[PDB]
């Protein structure tokens, strides 16, 4: 599906 | 924005995109 | 969207891609009006029927993005929300009436090629352009057929329409606060919106200065791409007194 976004975002 | 509005790859540039053309000519 | 096109790059720098944190899924499109604020339709935000109802720290706004599913490093910008505002009169129990929402953003979004805000109308611009048969321009990362998901934005051109044909396809009530669009039977074009296009824009190049303005939100429509059914948006005009309250208290 979707590509994982950096860890910085979902911090 | 003062700048709302403008694409910087398009109106800023001068550059029409493939289908505006359509939305202008049903502005009748 | 069903039966648009792939956007060219840069051809709608406003778009906003609403995504959930977890699990990381796209949610809603949305649009960018300032470099901190994004507004987007309030049953992206909240719709008891379907047990939706996030808070700031659930989402994230993605900015610059035209691949659906990429994360598109140094293109796209990621955002997190300082608050959700919602229409305190959204009708989430009947019609979707006053279907609007906006996010302050925690930070201030850097403008590129990719990134920059739309246009919201004044009266007169409203007023001009919003006429039965003239076209704006609805994109979104929603699905490409009701019963499938694209790689890139997609875009469609869709024609305003008239007050009573917009009422006389469908038996929800129809408010002020709504216009719809779309193709006749009659017409052979097609095109929609469809689910996960919810909270885009629909825009309009003004002719009398060259300008992009958004009238619209993708709010509802019965199916998608339905002979005989249109979709319907929220009138950003009619409730732009409620957007210029937000954005000046907060
Ligand atoms: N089907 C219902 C009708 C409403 C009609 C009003 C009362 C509730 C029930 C629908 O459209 N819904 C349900 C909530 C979200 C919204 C939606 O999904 N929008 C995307 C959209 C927006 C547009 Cl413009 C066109 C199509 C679609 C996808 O249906
Ligand atoms: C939505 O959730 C908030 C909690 O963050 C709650 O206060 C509010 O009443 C909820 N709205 C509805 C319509 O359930
Ligand atoms: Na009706
Ligand atoms: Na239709």
């Amino acid at each position: 599906d979707f590509e994982e976004i950096p860890e910085e975002y979902l911090q | 924005e003062a700048d709302c509005g403008l694409r910087p790859l398009f109106e800023k540039k001068s550059l029409e995109d493939k289908t505006e053309r359509e939305l202008l000519e049903s502005y009748i | 969207i069903v039966e648009g096109s792939d956007a060219e790059i840069g051809m709608s720098p406003w778009q906003v891609m609403l995504f959930r944190k977890s699990p990381q899924e796209l949610l809603c499109g949305a649009s960018l009006i300032s470099d901190r604020w994004v507004l987007t339709a309030a049953h992206c935000l909240l719709y008891p029927p379907w047990d939706k109802n996030f808070t700031e720290n659930d989402l994230l706004v993605r900015i610059g993005k035209h691949s659906r599913t990429r994360y598109e490093r140094n293109i796209e910008k990621i955002s997190m929300l300082e608050k959700i505002y919602i229409h305190p009169r959204y009708n989430w129990r009947e019609n979707l009436d006053r279907d609007i929402a906006l996010m302050k953003l925690k930070k201030p979004v850097a403008f590129s090629d990719y990134i920059h805000p739309v246009c919201l109308p004044d009266r007169e611009t409203a007023a001009s352009l919003l006429q039965a048969g003239y076209k704006g321009r609805v994109t979104g990362w929603g699905n490409l057929k009701e019963t499938g998901q694209p790689s890139v934005l997609q875009v469609v051109n869709l024609p305003i329409v008239e007050r009573p044909v917009c009422k006389d396809s469908t038996r929800i009530r129809i408010t002020d606060n709504m216009f719809c669009a779309g193709y006749k039977p009659d017409e052979g074009k097609r095109g929609d919106a469809c689910e996960g296009d919810s909270g885009g824009p629909f825009v309009m190049k003004s002719p009398f200065n060259n300008r992009w303005y958004q009238m619209g939100i993708v709010s509802w429509g019965e199916g998608c791409d339905r002979d005989g059914k249109y979709g319907f948006y929220t009138h950003v005009f009619r409730l732009k007194k409620w957007i210029q309250k937000v954005i000046d208290q907060f």
